[PDB]
């Protein structure tokens, strides 16, 4: 039922964390 | 207790003294009230769990008094009160390695000694798989070594009490007790993958079980082949690699020299060929004289 | 017996899921 | 019907009372605003007009397995403490005297699972 | 109680796959009986034994064995299916004193064995959460002894 | 004929305009039940025949605001979903949260029959 709005949470959320990642680390 | 652990252990080293343990923990173990039964369950656990390895390999009944400890300790997880039940398991993991290899290996040695206890030790060692099965409490070197002490105990033709109370001959009956490994041994290849060719260690191990295995095990009034079929059944639906490794040697002695017993049979020859390339020469002929053997053994 | 005819149900399967296991052409 | 029901559509139905075109004023100060295929519609399910039939038509523009909704393991019986305590406490109003009216009406096999097709049995007995 | 602590083996042994055979027939009988005569426990009185033996062990060599047949009779006791030795079985499950050794055994026989398949693990895991579903239906007011029975 | 044409859609403007004659947009608690009443020709439906699609909307309609007042964007997006198969011409978040609703107010309404049914079982006996 509710297996769809968190893939896409989830995606934003790995999308935060690759641009903090890739503002720190160079 | 870490002070008076290695005073304890110079107490047991002594005569007289594994006596008056031996009735202690009798008096404590088997009480009819189960906070005796709880309180010599942790304080076997605190003696197990401040315990050496190379320390204790010198003295007999030391050994002894602690095979006794950690046979009760083992017999407490399947105690009748839940609590000293789940105390026993949950205490059990709080136990570092090299004690518990060390009282596996006082345990091996009362094994290798004593004759008339071998029906309960196997039990508790089982348990002991059950459980704690990261540490080797089945190993292919324990099973080389037991093939050496059964064969010490067959092909050569004391003064302690029982440990039975802990829990409560040369045809048949030391081949019954080989029987009854070879059943702990199926057990042991089904429940885990044990990959002796993973590394280089125990390579001579399992190739002297798979070699001594075709030998005494190769005379049709034998229990041996029956549960040797009970077991090969799981033995390929649970393991692969292994299983796929030791096939050929499985269908070389099937008939190499009975409704259920068939049943299992057929059991068998159903999951030869499930998943396995078999397929060889020589020895795929024999298949034929298989269905041969559909209209001769029925005939 | 009901052992000989699961015996044969094996068999049955046995070469239905797979002909080339037993009998391919022979 | 319902005494809310019989007062609510008495005092809709005595304002203006019989005649045909009297009804689309009946129901406008009742609150629809119909139209005549509506009312045809209405008249061709039975112009005269009388009080229960105009009270049959209002209520018709607003069994054994029935109990199935609320049995889940299929036996066929439904537990008695489980089927009590949904029956009187889920909702509306269901007093503890005429509930154990229920239970003696329902329960008199008494086994702790109840026999609901037993109960409607009982209920059309008349 | 008394064929079964009969202290010989080998006559339980003829008594428990007399027992097979008669569990082999447990639903030819529907219209087997006569005609008009549908009209006009055996479990929970044998699984005792059959831990009892599985505990109790003997030497036998001439291709007879203990444990280990015991063992294998008992699987093709329930080879068949997981509810058919539950259905029979939870009809005589109300005794709490009885119980808790009942649990007690049925601890003790996966202990003994420990190899298992896995489907009827996660179908006795679907029957708990059945039995769950008859504690919606009996909610009493008592839980903390199921639950340790359980976990 | 799958979908609400301009003819359809005229229709439901020309019905609204004459439900709603007060002119500030909203439909008030006292008239909200009795808006698809009258609705006939292409889209007919009526009083019989058509009981389960009839309480099922009835149900519809009163569960996303709990009661009171409905707008002017949310019932004719709910026809539209109702007036067209949604097996093949709907996309999947909005199928699976579809057939969720469906379920659980399919479940709601069995839960409301024998409910009214259980009063039914009062007033019968008492």
């Amino acid at each position: 039922e509710d297996s769809e709005i968190k893939m896409i949470q989830e995606k934003k959320e790995q999308a935060e964390m690759k641009r903090k990642v890739q503002e720190e680390e160079l | 207790s870490s002070l008076a652990v290695p005073l304890l252990l110079h107490a047991l080293s002594l005569p007289h003294g594994a006596d008056i343990f031996w009735t202690i923990i009798n008096g404590n173990f088997n009480s009819k009230d189960w906070k005796m039964r709880f309180e010599a369950v942790e304080k076997v656990a605190v003696i197990c769990r401040f315990l050496d390895i190379h320390s204790v390999t010198k003295n007999h009944l030391l050994k002894y008094s602690l095979a006794h400890a950690f046979c009760c300790f083992l017999t407490a997880v399947e105690d009748v009160n839940p609590a000293v039940a789940t105390r026993a398991g949950l205490l059990l993991d709080t136990i570092k390695r090299p004690a518990l290899q060390g009282l596996c290996l006082c345990l091996d040695f009362q094994f290798d000694t004593v004759v008339k206890d071998r029906p309960t030790i196997l039990s508790k060692l089982l348990l002991l798989h059950f459980l704690k099965q990261d540490i080797p409490a089945l190993s292919w070197e324990f099973f080389v070594n037991r093939f050496e002490t059964l064969s010490l105990e067959a092909q050569l033709h004391k003064s302690v009490r029982s440990l039975r109370d802990s829990v409560k001959e040369d045809a048949g009956i030391d081949h019954q007790t080989v029987h009854q490994l070879i059943t702990v041994l199926m057990k042991f290849m089904a429940k885990d993958e044990s990959s002796a060719e993973s590394d280089i260690s125990s390579a001579k191990a399992f190739n002297t079980v798979k070699r001594h295995l075709y030998v005494l095990l190769g005379m049709r009034l034998s229990t041996c082949f029956n549960a040797f079929i009970a077991g090969i059944a799981q033995v390929m639906d649970y393991n692969i690699n292994l299983g796929k490794h030791l096939l050929p040697l499985v269908v070389q002695v099937l008939k190499y020299c009975k409704p259920h017993i068939r049943q299992m049979w057929l059991k068998a020859l159903l999951v030869i060929l499930y998943k396995y390339p078999y397929r060889d020469c020589d020895i795929s002929k024999i298949l034929l004289h298989l269905i041969h053997i559909t209209v001769n053994t029925l005939n | 017996e009901e052992t000989l005819g699961l015996a044969i149900v094996v068999l049955s399967t046995f070469i239905h899921l797979s002909p080339d296991l037993a009998a391919p052409l022979l | 019907l319902t005494e809310e029901q019989i007062a609510e559509f008495k005092e809709a139905f005595s304002l203006f009372d019989i005649t045909t075109k009297e009804l689309g004023t009946v129901m406008r100060s009742l609150g629809q605003n119909p139209t005549e295929a509506e009312l045809q519609d209405m008249i061709n399910e039975v112009g005269t007009i009388d009080f229960p039939e105009f009270l049959t038509m209002m209520a018709r523009k607003m069994i054994r397995e029935a109990f199935r909704v609320f049995d889940k393991d299929g036996n066929g019986y439904i537990s008695a403490a489980e089927l009590r305590h949904v029956m009187t406490n889920l909702g509306e109003k269901l007093t503890d005297e005429e509930v154990d009216e229920m239970i003696r009406e329902a329960d008199i096999d008494g086994d702790g699972q109840v026999n609901y097709e037993e109960f409607v049995q009982m209920m059309t007995a008349k | 109680m008394s064929e079964f602590h009969h202290p010989e083996t080998v006559q339980r042994l003829n008594a428990v796959l007399k027992f097979h055979t008669l569990w082999r027939f447990r639903y030819q009988v529907w219209p087997r009986m006569e005609e008009g005569a549908q009209q006009i426990a055996c479990i929970c009185a044998a699984v005792l034994p059959i831990v009892h033996l599985m505990e109790d062990g003997e030497v036998r060599e001439d291709g007879v064995a203990v444990s280990a047949v015991a063992q294998q009779v008992l699987w093709n006791c329930l080879i068949e299916d997981p509810s058919t030795v539950l259905r029979h079985f939870l009809e005589k499950l109300t005794i709490s004193n009885r119980q808790d050794e009942l649990m007690y055994m049925l601890r003790k026989l996966l202990l003994n064995i420990g190899d298992f398949p896995a489907q009827t693990s996660h179908i006795l895991f679907n029957y708990l959460v059945g039995l769950i579903m008859y504690f919606v239906r009996t909610p009493c007011e008592w839980g903390m002894d199921a639950i340790s029975a359980t976990l | 004929d799958q979908l609400l044409s301009y003819n359809d859609l005229r229709h439901f403007q020309i019905i609204w305009n004459m439900v709603d004659d007060k002119r500030e947009g909203v439909i008030p608690t006292f008239r909200v039940k009795f808006l698809l009443r009258l609705l006939r020709g292409r889209l007919e439906v009526d009083l019989d025949k058509d009981k389960l699609l009839f309480k099922h909307m009835c149900y519809e309609m009163e569960r996303l605001h709990n009661g009171g007042d409905v707008t002017f964007h949310d019932v004719l997006s709910m026809l539209s979903y109702r007036s067209v198969d949604i097996r093949k011409s709907l996309q999947l978040e909005e199928l699976l949260a579809r057939e969720q609703l469906e379920y659980t107010i399919e479940e709601e309404v069995a839960k409301q029959t024998i409910r009214m049914w259980l009063k039914k079982c009062l007033k019968r006996i008492r």
